[PDB]
């Protein structure tokens, strides 16, 4: 292979949108 | 005559006789009564660094045979798979009609040349183009017996351009060459890939910075903002890209751009433990107080990651050491609660109270007991937190222990002093959260004490 970079999918994936993105505040309310 | 010796050569895949005969002084674009040029018989016979060199030469890509053949057609039609790859890499038109109607697909696809095929369907190729008989890829390929390129072409049906455009492929491998000849044919640098970036984002994203001053000196914009908000000097920032940064700032890169979730480059490079890059964005005016949707700041950033020199350097440049989320929680109820005990003593060292409230009353101490992190548990006591501190429910640091069951936290802190005998809101003791909660070591350890 070693081409997989030239598609929309993987690079999508290495581009790493996710990281860009506050993803919650941890709360971990002790109460059951 | 020097003319035919150049096209004899372009044919046999002499390079170094054509790359002669145009340093003579041969016209680039010169073909024979057939209309194909060198790059017509160099995609003909596969030499692929023919190609290449004449591409270089600026020789017009989209040159049409007596045929209305392009050189695409013609490698599709003579099974050329590196052909087909290094033009459509280069901006051949995949779609490009001859004039009885063929197109690259058809030609590869009547030839039973199924790699060729799989290549321009990725690429964007439409087998709904018809020739002036109104045949189609499918239909010439179901003519000829060609059994698996009717398979492909039904299964791929109309999935459409999955490859990246070819400027994006270009700043991916920092070929300038390859930019600089797309760029003469396409003379738009902000071309856009299905999930939205540009080519600079990708050059920023790997810190290809040839191609990305070759695309910021042919109009690129630095400040492309997509729908997600995320502009090439958050990805440089992120990334860690140092020459990125300084080259995107350089060049008009805005500082106090946010993101969809209202992160600034400064919260990126904060994040990920870049101090280089803090500094750079910092001397360039970043706010450093700059909060998300969530109310972190750039050091809540830092020290959720253990970025240790990065919490240095952003208390260096004036931050505010008890900022405050949402939820009320400044960095060091961050670094209590994922257990960085160095972040923590560095925040202890410059100020931070151990005493801070969270929404719910927790304090640092709280959390550093819930979580089992003993190490921060214990530079807060040295450091003067609390030990019998209660929440808004009345909960001692000892009662969250012992719900938890953390021995070794529980043990710590019998061993100064705390006293087992307190009680809650509902007057529920230690021992009772540990007896809810079926630790029988806890609540054996709180039962040899006082209990």
């Amino acid at each position: 292979e070693e081409l997989q970079d030239d598609y929309e999918d993987m690079m999508e994936e290495n581009l790493e949108q996710e990281e860009y993105e506050d993803p919650d505040i941890p709360e971990s309310q002790m109460e059951e | 005559d020097a003319a035919t010796s150049f096209l004899r050569a372009a044919r046999s895949g002499n390079l170094d006789k054509a790359l002669d005969h145009l340093r003579n002084g041969v016209d680039i674009n010169t073909c024979n009564q057939n209309g194909l040029n060198g790059l017509h018989l160099a995609s003909k016979e596969g030499h692929v660094k023919m190609v290449v060199e004449l591409l270089h030469k600026e020789i017009i890509l989209e040159t049409t045979t007596k045929k209305g053949n392009t050189a695409l057609h013609i490698a599709a039609l003579a099974g050329q798979d590196e052909v087909v790859r290094e033009l459509v890499n280069y901006g051949a038109n995949v779609n490009a009609q001859s004039q009885k109607g063929f197109t690259p697909l058809y030609m590869a696809a009547q030839e039973n040349h199924l790699e060729v095929v799989k290549f321009l369907l990725e690429n964007g190729a439409n087998q709904n183009v018809a020739t002036e008989d109104g045949f189609t890829p499918l239909a010439v390929a179901l003519q000829q017996g060609h059994e698996n390129v009717v398979a492909h072409l039904i299964n791929y049906g109309t999935k459409g351009k999955v490859r990246l455009p070819a400027l994006h492929i270009a700043a991916r491998n920092d070929d300038t060459r390859t930019a600089a000849v797309l760029l003469q044919n396409d003379p738009n640098p902000d071309v856009l890939s299905k999930t939205g970036f540009t080519p600079l984002h990708i050059a920023a994203h790997y810190e290809n910075l040839n191609v990305a001053q070759l695309l910021l000196n042919r109009g690129a914009s630095v400040n492309f903002t997509p729908q997600n908000g995320i502009t090439p000097l958050h990805i440089a920032s992120r990334r860690g890209n140092v020459i990125m940064v300084r080259l995107l700032l350089d060049r008009g890169a805005q500082i106090e751009t946010k993101t969809k979730d209202e992160l600034t480059p400064l919260h990126c490079a904060a994040r990920n433990g870049h101090v280089r890059i803090s500094e750079i964005l910092l001397d360039h005016g970043a706010p450093i107080q700059a909060k998300t949707k969530n109310g972190l700041s750039p050091i809540h950033m830092a020290a959720q990651g253990d970025h240790l020199d990065c919490v240095r350097l952003l208390l260096q440049y004036d931050a505010e050491i008890d900022d405050i989320t949402l939820d009320h929680l400044t960095p060091l109820h961050v670094a209590a609660h994922c257990g960085h005990h160095r972040v923590a003593k560095v925040l202890l060292d410059k100020g931070a109270k151990p005493n801070s409230r969270a929404l719910n009353g927790f304090t640092p101490l709280h959390i550093a007991c819930k979580k089992n992190h003993v190490r921060v548990m214990e530079l807060l006591l040295k450091t003067g937190a609390s030990i019998d501190a209660v929440t808004e429910s009345g909960l001692t640091p000892l009662h969250v222990a012992s719900f938890m069951g953390h021995l070794p936290i529980v043990k710590n802190l019998l061993q100064r002093g705390a006293s087992p005998n307190v009680s809650n809101v509902k007057v529920e003791t230690p021992l009772h959260m540990a007896a809810r909660a079926g630790h029988t070591e806890v609540a054996k350890y709180l039962l040899q004490n006082k209990a």
